[PDB]
């Protein structure tokens, strides 16, 4: 179900989380 | 003794328009030359005007400036426009039927407004409420007022009977040129204005630009007819055509999302008085409420 | 914000916004602090002053927020528009026929409206503005919370429309935006009824997104936001054949797809 994160170009990379 | 002045204001406007499907429905008027038939669904008065178009629509014809029957979410507006304020309507259709962009005279170099613009920068002008779009271009020349209803584009293409339509138009397979359908534009105006605006789009403009149409009707009927998949126009038309026509499916983003607006002719008293109108008449409901009754539901 | 200790001027990233703190309460102590604010109406101001070539030193507004016509004067920035204070009020500033009628508005850029922020907390829930439920609530199950504040937009909307809704609606009223959103999630209060775009982008970012508004993507009053300007000001037609340009060639869709974009949103 997980999804490989495309470096900073995935935009859930771009914003920074708190559980990131 | 007293001293007269140069106002009348005329109190005699006469508007033009255009035929639309969902906005202004056109028909020739009955044998007794008076239309009649007229009752809703929920139950209520359809309100119909006499207008006066040219029922030739083919370019050169002995015009026939038949009195025609038409109706239509426009002419609503325009009923409800002239209750608020306090004038008579003398509409009449376009006579040519584009609806105007900017092109230099034939055999010569001066550019001119043709089109629709041309008649408000001539005599007739006057209040044209129609689905004009709001384009800079448009507004350096004339005036407009707050827009009624906002729409993008939302290409539609026809929905098949395993689905890889493009999404979004920077799609490589659409972004770049092909040749299995080529992109409708129909008649040039309104999203020409924005193809020649960007270059990127002049990338494949030559799709677009060797293969639009001259009217709405039949480049919806090249697409019926399996011609073409590929169709960009208001956001609002398409998807009531592709509502009451449950059979092809609008999917599409979007994007050069502006919305509508009544002309308007150079500085005329009437701007003030009716941009305060439409906007109490947005404030109170009345529009969602008229958008309601008239076009909510069609087949699906 | 406020000015970093490294290279004590500014981040490389934003504008100086000149603003007046008092000190405590009782104390008057205007210090006119130096710091700088970032966001989105200020991108767009700096886009339209690189193209229109104008300087411009702009302050924070002191006393009130928003706009109101509270026994006939004006406080927040049309206040200062009309005392013919300060040209320009680039805000968050919603279109309405009293607000236009006093001060001179501008063609939209950003459409907006009513939005319902009512959400599942564990087939739309309501999906009705005036719907049998919230059109008399008091014999309709517990009565429902609402999420309004004084001297706003929606709740002069809803009050002259129906003030039956508005007269049980000034039951609960709400201090700051996030102490709705707040008491929401606590279960203090259940709907929320506020402006589209401020609602549809907290709840894009929201940790989790527990909540989702109450409709589709549907709006009621659709208005979108402008910029004021003072009664015949010679700025007009420049600034609104500039921003037609802008919304022609794509930059504020750019520009919204860079900042107006959830956390989730669609990603479902």
């Amino acid at each position: 179900p997980e999804e490989r994160i495309t470096g900073i170009n995935d935009p859930r990379l771009r914003n920074p989380s708190d559980k990131f | 003794t007293e001293k007269p002045r140069g106002y009348q204001m005329s109190t005699r406007l006469k508007i033009v328009t255009i035929h639309q499907e969902p906005f202004v429905y056109v028909k020739p008027t009955l044998s007794d030359g008076t239309c009649k038939e007229e009752f809703t669904v929920n139950g209520d008065p359809v309100k119909k005007v006499i207008c006066t178009g040219p029922n030739d629509t083919s370019p050169g014809s002995p015009r026939h400036t038949v009195p025609q029957c038409c109706y239509g979410f426009c002419i609503d507006l325009l009923i409800k426009l002239a209750r608020t304020m306090n004038f008579t309507y003398e509409v009449h259709l376009v006579a040519d039927g584009k609806f105007g962009t900017q092109e230099r005279v034939n055999n010569s170099n001066k550019k001119e407004w043709n089109g629709m613009m041309g008649e408000l920068l001539s005599g007739q002008a006057d209040m044209i409420v129609a689905p004009l779009t709001i384009n800079n271009e448009r507004a350096q020349y004339i005036e407009f007022s707050k827009p009624f209803k906002y729409q993008g584009l939302t290409i539609l293409v026809k929905k098949e009977i395993p689905e890889e339509r493009i999404t979004g138009i920077n799609d490589p397979r659409l972004r770049n040129p092909s040749d299995k359908f080529i992109y409708a534009t129909v008649k040039q105006s309104s999203v020409d204005i924005y193809f020649r605006r960007q270059v990127e789009l002049s990338t494949m403009y030559r799709h677009m630009e060797k293969h639009n149409y001259e009217s709405a009707a039949e480049a919806i009927q090249a697409v019926r007819d399996n011609k073409l998949h590929a169709f960009i126009w208001d956001s609002a038309v398409l998807e009531f055509e592709a509502s009451q026509k449950c059979d092809l499916v609008t999917t599409g983003e979007l994007f050069f999302r502006s919305g509508f607006g009544i002309g308007m002719r150079k500085d005329s008293p009437w701007k003030q008085n009716v941009s305060l109108s439409i906007l109490k008449s947005h404030e109170n409901g009345f529009m969602e409420d008229l958008d309601k009754t008239w076009v909510r539901y069609q087949e699906c | 914000e406020d000015i970093d200790p490294l290279t004590e001027t500014c981040v490389r990233n934003t504008v100086p916004c000149r603003k007046f703190v008092k000190i405590n309460n009782s104390t008057n102590e205007g210090m006119n602090v130096k710091k700088c604010c970032k966001g989105f109406c200020i991108d767009i101001l700096k886009k339209l002053s690189r193209t229109v070539k104008f300087t411009y030193d702009l302050y924070l507004v002191t006393n009130g927020k928003h706009g109101k016509k509270v026994n006939n004067v004006w406080n927040g920035m049309i206040g200062e528009v009309v005392y013919q204070r300060a040209v320009m009020a680039v805000g968050s500033l919603t279109i309405n026929e009293e607000r236009s009628e006093v001060v001179d508005f501008s063609v939209p850029f950003v459409e907006t409206g009513i939005s319902v922020m009512v959400s599942r907390s564990n087939v739309d829930q309501v999906t009705g503005l005036s719907d049998k439920k919230f059109q008399r609530p008091h014999d309709y199950s517990p009565p429902f919370r609402f999420g309004t504040v004084p001297n706003g937009s929606t709740e002069r909307n809803i009050r002259n429309n129906y003030p039956y809704m508005h007269q049980y609606m000034t039951k609960f009223n709400q201090k700051g935006v996030e102490d709705a959103l707040v008491s929401l999630k606590t279960g203090k209060l259940d709907a929320f009824i506020y402006d589209a775009a401020v609602l549809n982008y907290k709840a894009g970012r929201d940790e989790g997104c527990k909540l989702v508004t109450i409709g589709s993507g549907y709006i009621f009053a659709t208005t979108g936001y402008g910029i004021a300007l003072q009664k015949g000001s010679p700025w007009k037609r420049q600034i609104d054949l500039a921003l037609l340009q802008f919304v022609g060639d794509g930059e504020m869709e750019e520009l919204e797809t860079l900042w107006l974009t959830g956390i989730c949103h669609n990603e479902k």
